[PDB]
């Protein structure tokens, strides 16, 4: 099974013949929040999506 | 266009690096890997310039 982007998205089970969906996981660029360094050393961490 | 380009041969022996790794030894798969990486870098550069 393929989508518009020529990428597989659903594969039928060769064992018991069922339709199974697949989906990629865990995408994101780590970002860090800080109020500068002069007056603090405590930061906040953000994960993208 | 980028996604479609991703699955090109780029003058190599196959379009999936998983097959290339399992087909032969690393000394004879590094050439194909290098060709793939050059092609994909070219495509990415063109996309970003556009
Ligand atoms: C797959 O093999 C199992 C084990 O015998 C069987 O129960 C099942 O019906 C089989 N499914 C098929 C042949 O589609
Ligand atoms: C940090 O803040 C203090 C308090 O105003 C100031 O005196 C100092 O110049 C600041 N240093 C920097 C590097 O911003």
């Amino acid at each position: 099974g393929r989508d518009i982007d020529d990428t597989t998205d659903a594969v039928r089970d060769p064992q018991t013949l069922e339709i199974l969906d697949i989906t990629p996981c865990s995408f994101g660029g780590v970002s860090v929040i800080t109020p500068g360094t002069n007056t603090s050393n405590q930061v906040a961490v953000l994960y993208q999506g | 266009t980028l996604v479609k380009q991703l699955s090109s041969n780029f003058g190599a022996i196959s379009s999936v690096l998983n097959d290339i790794l399992a087909r032969l030894d690393p000394p004879e798969a590094e050439v194909q890997i290098d060709r793939l990486i050059t092609g994909r870098l070219q495509s990415l550069q063109t996309y970003v310039t556009q």
